[PDB]
DNA sequence: CCAGAAATTGGCACGAAAATTGCAATAAATACAA
DNA sequence: TTGTATTTATTGCAATTTTCGTGCCAATTTCTGG
């Protein structure tokens, strides 16, 4: 929706592709997570649950 | 004995001015260019066998 | 350098052919003790695992 | 100390949502001959 | 003056497979009263 495009091509582009940032290499894909729900009525990423466990 | 391996990254991002700006890695870029030479030999006045191909 | 007190004469073969008889007493003050400071390096990069 | 009770764990299952992969020629703009 | 042949500009839909969270329960480990 932000850039305007379709779901196959956003899947597509971020495939085997890393990114370099002042705390590591990360692949494209690792940004991409599911969610649970939350007391006051937002959402809370899977990777965070993962790294406060 | 051994050595680590490493990857080459993609896109880098940076803090500048506050702010996060994102840009490509020009070390990894594929480019491509036109051979002049050839190209400049599209002599119309040459035999139609070679212009066309 | 240091100034040193020299004699000019052959000492038992212990100067031939350039060479140089030196005291205990030299050693001993420390006149000609040197000071060498020397670097290392340990470099922590970012792989891919 | 013993044995029954209770808490803990993970394999399997369920639907639902999300990610992946097959499909191969046209729309429109522009320059040229009557 | 116009109708027509040639050249840029099009980076999605639709099945299908895979992953998500969470319940059930058998097997295992921990706990507590007589």
């Amino acid at each position: 929706q932000a850039v305007e495009m379709h779901e196959s091509t956003i899947s597509r582009v971020t495939t085997q592709k890393y990114l370099h940032s002042p705390r590591g290499i990360f692949e494209l894909k690792y940004f991409f997570s599911s969610h649970v729900n939350t007391e006051g009525g937002g959402e809370a990423s899977s990777t965070a649950i993962r790294a406060l466990v | 004995t051994g050595e680590p391996e490493y990857v080459i990254p993609d896109v880098l991002v940076r803090k500048h001015n506050g702010h996060w700006t994102v840009e490509l890695n020009s070390d990894s870029i594929p480019r491509l260019q036109i051979n002049q030479h050839y190209a400049s030999m599209c002599n119309n006045a040459r035999n139609d066998g070679d212009s066309q191909f | 350098g240091q100034n040193m007190r020299v004699a000019f004469m052959p000492w038992n073969g212990y100067n031939f052919e350039d060479s140089i008889l030196v005291s205990e007493r030299v050693v001993q003050e420390d006149r000609f003790t040197t000071i060498h400071i020397q670097e290392l390096a340990c470099v922590s990069r970012d792989t891919k695992l």
